[PDB]
């Protein structure tokens, strides 16, 4: 959990 | 209007209950956690959403968007359900169904 | 007749987008509005009928 | 969110949208696994609402998302309508989410977890941008 395929950015 | 079509996000600082209380006083109950008043704010349509914090590299559910300034004031702390506190119930509920 | 029927719609401190009805005395009818999900006042129905049966003609 | 920034598609995979039959969005929610959604109690979810996972742009003739059905709702018994305390609900899915690359679950904290004040967290949603 808590590990997205696509890394979020800035935030 | 002001109803985004595209998901949004924001970064904000968790507040300590004490400093929260400096604004909302006794309104701040136990299963509540505050954050914000940093220049952003949750607003209409945001409730039930999430407040995540990085625990050991992973994204953790720290709070759930609840309520706050009746106007989405950015100088004002927003309050969320504090997961930590609500957790067991969650677990149990899960476990029983 | 009740007089809460004359109060303006109340959104509340909560953050949802909930559509509700409230009697609008100026207009003379119930109209829709967005409710925050908590701390509702009395002029706030889940339906126009209700709204009409209760504040109707107030 | 007031004063937020537009996010990168699929970067907050746990985030869903609760909508009505007409497709109207009234609250957010979070995925905690393929069968459960955690949301606020005052959202007033009901078995006839829909969970929508996969989105990012709500204004898209058609995307690649999942519309799931609500199996069952559980408001937490202690929720105080007046104080707003213990504002939580779990939605049990009728149909599980196919986890993907745009669809994942968020981690759940431990009861004794301690989150320090001043820490930076994030919040996301499709709520008003201006008041």
């Amino acid at each position: 959990c808590g590990v997205p395929a696509i890394q979020p950015v800035l935030s | 209007a002001n109803t985004p079509d595209r998901l949004q996000q924001a970064s904000l600082p968790l507040l300590s209950n004490t400093n929260c209380k400096k604004y909302w006083g006794t309104k701040i109950k136990d299963a509540m956690i505050c954050a914000g008043a940093s220049g952003v704010s949750s607003c209409m349509g945001d409730s039930g959403g999430p407040l995540v914090c990085k625990k050991n590299g992973a994204w953790t559910l720290v709070g759930i968007v609840s309520w706050g300034s009746s106007t989405c004031s950015t100088s004002t702390p927003g309050v969320y359900a504090r997961v930590t506190a609500l957790v067991n119930w969650v677990q149990q509920t899960l476990a029983a169904n | 007749r009740p007089d809460f029927c004359l109060e303006p719609p109340y959104t509340g401190p909560c953050k949802a987008r909930i559509i509700r009805y409230f009697y609008n005395a100026k207009a003379g009818l119930c109209q829709t509005f967005v409710y925050g999900g908590c701390r509702a006042k009395r002029n706030n129905f889940k339906s126009a009928e209700d709204c009409m049966r209760t504040c109707g003609g107030a | 969110i007031v004063n937020g920034e537009e996010a990168v598609p699929g970067s907050w995979p746990w985030q869903v949208s609760l909508q009505d039959k007409t497709g109207f969005h009234f609250c957010g929610g979070s995925l905690i696994n393929e069968n459960w959604v955690v949301t606020a109690a005052h959202c007033g979810v009901t078995t006839s609402d829909v969970v929508v996972a996969g989105e990012f742009d709500q204004g898209s003739s058609s995307e690649k998302i999942q519309k799931l059905k609500i199996a069952k709702v559980f408001k937490n018994s202690k929720y105080n309508s007046l104080t707003i305390n213990n504002d939580i609900t779990l939605l049990k899915l009728s149909t599980a989410a196919s986890f993907s690359q745009t669809v994942s679950a968020v981690c759940l904290p431990s009861a004794s977890d301690d989150f320090a004040a001043g820490t930076t967290c994030v919040t996301t949603g499709w709520g008003l941008t201006r008041y």
